[PDB]
């Protein structure tokens, strides 16, 4: 029995992190381009109030230098406390979602990508173990919410934090693939 | 609202830690003045370098730079007082420069026909070893002659082979680069060749 190689497992879930960033994207400039498009674009940032997102309450790094300065297991982590975050408020998205000119969307449940995802980062950072403790930053799992009668601008509020979110968590596991898996990067 | 005077064209990061912003006089008009404001958070801000950037520039550093963050940019231009407005996240404004040595060879198998042979290298700004990046690389040839060129998209791979390529004829190849969610690189200097016989 050939023990998979990290090869595989971190190359796998960059696609996963991708699809995931790429379909965010998408449909976000899909959205505001149809629903809430010009003078009122940014009401979702109205005010300190409507711009922030509940994925915020988790510490996460804001450059170069200090997004290089969390552990190989501290990145791994956060990528992870966001994917949970996300699990719930996206349900909500599936009206979103669904009528997506922008292929895969419908087809691709995106609570299962969620879901997939969640598993090959436990393991990849299972892999980064041999055991000490697993201190650093954020203890517990930092498990967060929003809420739940504006309805339209309340879905793209959403939109422009998942394309954020899914953004820092394939950005985090790069640097983890490239540090750790010796090779294919440079 | 319809008119509006002075346009910020662009933004633009060479790496994902820095970016200019370039505006423009639309106006057929030291009368300029950028302001922006960071993701909710109210503050108004006056631009930090108008002097790195060329004229009609806004170039932020370091402190100034700031990863998943909004950017509520405006020029305050007046002399005819104006203004404009535009939101820019900087993981979407990068573009590196184009890639390296592009290295052709032509080589010779056994029986078959000859068969190209390039090679490149990455842009100077972006260091890969640590990896903020990935590049998303594509490759350009048209023989000499030709009108339009032929695209290959050589992935996250520097090398690469182009077979069915007849004694004949002169080519120009070229090779370019793409940061994963950025843009695209201008096209590297073309580098003639010859197939032989
Ligand atoms: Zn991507």
């Amino acid at each position: 029995f050939p023990t998979i190689p990290l090869s595989r497992l971190f190359d796998n879930a960059m696609l996963r992190a991708h699809r995931l960033h790429q379909l965010a994207f998408d449909t976000y400039q899909e959205f505001e381009e149809a629903y809430i498009p010009k003078e009122q674009k940014y009401s979702f940032l109205q005010n300190p109030q409507t711009s922030l997102c509940f994925s915020e309450s988790i510490p996460t790094p804001s450059n170069r230098e200090e997004t290089q300065q969390k552990s190989n297991l501290e990145l791994l982590r956060i990528s992870l406390l966001l994917i949970q975050s996300w699990l719930e408020p996206v349900q909500f998205l599936r009206s979103v979602f669904a009528n997506s000119l922008v292929y895969g969307a419908s087809d691709s449940n995106v609570y299962d990508l969620l879901k997939d995802l969640e598993e090959r980062i436990q393991t990849l950072m299972g892999r980064l173990e041999d055991g000490s403790p697993r201190t650093g930053q954020i203890f517990k799992q930092t498990y967060s919410k929003f809420d739940t009668d504006d309805a339209l601008l309340k879905n793209y509020g959403l939109l422009y934090c998942f394309r954020k979110d899914m953004d820092k968590v394939e950005t985090f596991l790069r640097i983890v693939q490239c540090r750790s898996v010796e090779g294919s990067c440079g | 609202l319809p008119p509006g005077k002075p346009e910020i064209f662009k933004c633009r990061s060479p790496n994902k830690e820095t970016f200019t912003c370039w505006w423009r006089p639309g106006t057929d008009g030291t009368n300029y003045s950028l302001t922006y404001h960071r993701e909710g958070e109210t503050l108004m801000h006056e631009c930090p370098d108008y002097i790195t950037g060329g004229p009609n520039s806004c170039h932020f550093g370091k402190q100034y730079t700031s990863m998943w963050r909004t950017y509520i940019m405006m020029v305050n231009a007046t002399n005819s007082s104006f203004s404009d407005e535009l939101y820019v996240d900087v993981t979407y404004i990068v573009q590196p420069d184009p890639p390296l040595e592009l290295a052709v060879e032509v080589k010779q198998p056994e029986d078959r026909k000859p068969y190209l042979w390039i090679k490149w290298s990455p842009p100077t700004l972006i260091d890969l070893k640590t990896g903020w990046f990935t590049l998303l690389y594509e490759i350009r040839l048209k023989p000499e002659k030709a009108a339009e060129w032929e695209i290959h998209f050589a992935g996250q791979q520097t090398e690469f082979k182009i077979l069915s390529l007849h004694p004949g004829q002169k080519y120009l190849v070229q090779v370019r680069c793409k940061p994963d969610h950025g843009y695209w690189s201008a096209w590297s200097p073309a580098t003639f060749i010859q197939i032989p016989s």
